[PDB]
């Protein structure tokens, strides 16, 4: 059982074809574990399409994805990535109509870049995009729980501020009650951190 | 390993006559067969 | 959600589709359906339809049933039918034989209002009008009887009961949301495994109301209101299916 | 849940079998009754002739 | 078993009690209830009642809640109220601060039509008529709002939600079978715990419809059909209170 990312572009939404696509997706054995209708801004779209970053089609591609609300879906299936790649069919809409009819790109997609769907290529990009659009959707418990990778992540996170917080806790030595120490270290962390700034009125 | 947890969950008994393992299994079976509307809250409201 | 279809809801949502009943008949149904329901032991008894006649005394037909079992891989609802010329008094609609139904099938045009008429078929055969009416009603009932998919569910002792935890049919503007009552709840047979052009569906998304019209029998209508989660079906017209359907599509 | 479906089907089949067994027992009883009545009808003339 | 009371079943079951609305206003309601329900982001919106004015232009009042949570032993519903002279266009009823909420209970007599009317009370205090209407609606809702017992249940996070498995109330004739809306499901508080002779229940055993009328507020009716579990309520008439209850009974 694997989870892939997918999104319905504004061309299949301005034509009111989103629900038909969702029903077709559910008919082929997929499961929509998470869905959200949203509207990307220019900066968010540019950050999402980082792999292209200045290619020939990038201007029109980023100008199109911010022309209306899209849908974002997380599909779940044993062969989700490959099966969804097949279900969408070939990227080029005219080549899709020629080769494989009765595919979502052939039916709903038109006019080249407006292929009416977007899917993930590999599990790396799938996980990256899922975390991009669903920050709180749990997943991938095997690629983060390696003792080497766990130690590496703890190393990346602790030197910035937690070591300093522990040093301050040891030097100040507040009430021996552990709850006060927990509160003090939490305040120190939420006050001193390299990622977020300090907020003042 | 998982064997320890499985062997442990079958000795512990709950307020009901069955073990906690069997109780959770029956709750999941009912949830899977019925497919309730708001399922997660139906676990605390309807199945148990 | 609903336990039984409500007559006033059916008449209110099918008013556009042309399925209407007169004022006197409406009030008489309101006052007389419970009486006939309680006279028998039927847990359910509702208006089934209104067949048109030649003299002007339309046949009001109601059907009822007690319990809904599952038997030989299908939902077998043991039904009982009643008819009337006025909404007040309800008379039994006797079931017909097999060969009598085969002969029933050969009578066309609207049957007359008088239930004492006799039709002549061919060695000659005499066919009572009540037999013809029952033949037509059972034909329509067998052909088209819509309920939203998974609105019912099995239970202990294997009786098809309503599903009180019905979430609502998803994508209700498509025929995969509705099914014949005879189809078992678990099975995936729905209103899409029959002929491709014998059902029409209109949908209002803002009010969330779906209307399903049968084209094989142009008098059968069904509504599903999603916000209230209430569904109901009616028949208005003579019990004739249009065999010349293909030229119409 | 698969086992639950199987057990439910088995229980329904058992009840149907009980109903059918009752029906066939009633039919057999009726047939034996008819046999007894026919035997008595056949026997009567000899009885009224030579055993009253 | 229902999740929200219909506006058609309420008008049908309460028609005899005089709780009726004009046909044009009924069609306008049917169209413009979902419009206001979506314009205001409310999951539930139903017609609450109809108040009489010195003009023919009565105030139709509809209430709707988005969240409903347990708070200090009270089932607090975050209700919003809307008013309309005609069924088409709705306006809002802003809540009333306590000073004017106490200076509005002394103003009596049936309201005028224009909601821009200023009553003058005793130095002189100017109070808007919309404030008086809001006060009267709040008083009637506090005194009267009635639902069947066990029709609501408490889930995790302490929210009151409809009981999908509500099987109905045995002994619908007894007042014990009914409770106020703001009573917690666990607490055994009902209408029996009110004053002895302030609620009259007439139950038709045959049709299975019970009818509860408020005598302290004469214009509040609540029907409960038990054959199909459907309960609704409406207030029709002026919002004034019946002080001298002891003499009348």
């Amino acid at each position: 059982l694997e989870k892939t990312f997918a999104l319905i572009k504004p061309d299949a939404v301005r034509a009111g074809k989103a629900q038909e696509i969702m029903q077709l997706i559910e008919l082929n054995g997929f499961t929509i574990i998470a869905k959200q209708k949203l509207q990307l801004t220019r900066a968010r779209a540019e950050e999402f399409y980082g792999e292209h970053k200045g290619k020939e089609f990038f201007p029109k591609l980023v100008n199109f994805m911010t022309s209306g609300p899209i849908w974002a879906l997380v599909l779940a299936k044993p062969g989700a990535i490959l099966a969804w790649r097949a279900l969408m069919g070939p990227t080029n809409v005219f080549k899709a109509r020629a080769e494989q009819p009765k595919c979502l790109r052939a039916l709903y997609g038109t006019d080249g870049t407006q292929n009416a769907t977007h899917g993930s290529d590999s599990p790396i990009s799938a996980a990256r995009e899922i975390k991009f659009f669903f920050p709180t959707l749990s997943g991938d418990p095997t690629i983060y729980a390696e003792p080497t990778a766990a130690a590496e992540y703890i190393t990346k996170r602790i030197q910035p501020a937690l070591a300093k917080a522990l040093a301050a806790l040891a030097r100040e030595k507040p009430s021996a009650d552990k709850f006060e120490a927990i509160t003090f270290v939490a305040g120190y962390l939420l006050q001193n951190n390299p990622n977020k700034p300090k907020v003042l009125m | 390993d998982v064997g320890q947890a499985l062997a442990f969950l079958q000795q512990v008994k709950t307020t009901q006559g069955a073990s906690i393992y069997e109780g959770l299994k029956a709750a999941l079976a009912k949830v899977l067969e019925d497919r309730p509307v708001n399922a997660v809250e139906a676990l605390e409201t309807s199945v148990l | 959600v609903q336990l039984e279809p409500n007559i006033t809801l059916v008449l209110k949502h099918l008013a556009s589709c042309g399925a209407v009943v007169s004022a006197e008949q409406q009030a008489a149904l309101d006052h007389s359906i419970p009486i006939k329901r309680i006279e028998a032991g039927l847990r359910s008894l509702t208006l089934w339809g209104r067949l048109t006649t030649l003299n002007g005394k339309d046949y009001l037909v109601a059907e009822g049933y007690n319990v809904a079992s599952s038997k030989e891989g299908a939902a077998v609802y043991e039904t009982k039918y009643f008819y009337s010329q006025d909404g007040a008094r309800w008379s039994d609609l006797q079931p017909v034989d097999s060969e009598t139904a085969t002969r029933c099938a050969r009578i066309k045009g609207m049957l007359s209002g008088d239930p004492a008429k006799n039709y002549e078929l061919e060695l000659v055969f005499q066919i009572p009008e009540l037999a013809v009416l029952r033949c037509r009603v059972d034909a329509i009932a067998t052909a088209t009887s819509v309920i939203p998919t998974d609105s019912t569910i099995l239970n202990a002792a294997s009786q098809v009961v309503p599903n009180r935890l019905f979430a609502g049919a998803a994508y209700p503007e498509k025929l995969e949301s509705y099914q014949h009552r005879f189809s078992l709840p678990g099975s995936g047979v729905t209103l899409s495994q029959d002929l491709r052009g014998t059902w029409a569906v209109q949908y209002d998304a803002f009010k969330g109301v779906a209307q399903v019209r049968s084209l094989l029998f142009p008098g059968y209508f069904f509504y599903y209101a999603a916000n209230e989660l209430t569904w109901g079906s009616l028949y208005v017209g003579d019990g004739l299916r249009n065999n010349d359907l293909i030229f119409m599509l | 849940l698969a086992a639950n479906r199987s057990t439910l089907a088995d229980k329904a089949a058992s009840t149907a079998a009980t109903v059918d067994a009752w029906a066939e027992r009633q039919a057999k009883m009726e047939a034996e009754l008819q046999g007894k009545e026919l035997e008595a009808v056949r026997r009567r003339p000899t009885f009224v002739l030579r055993e009253l």
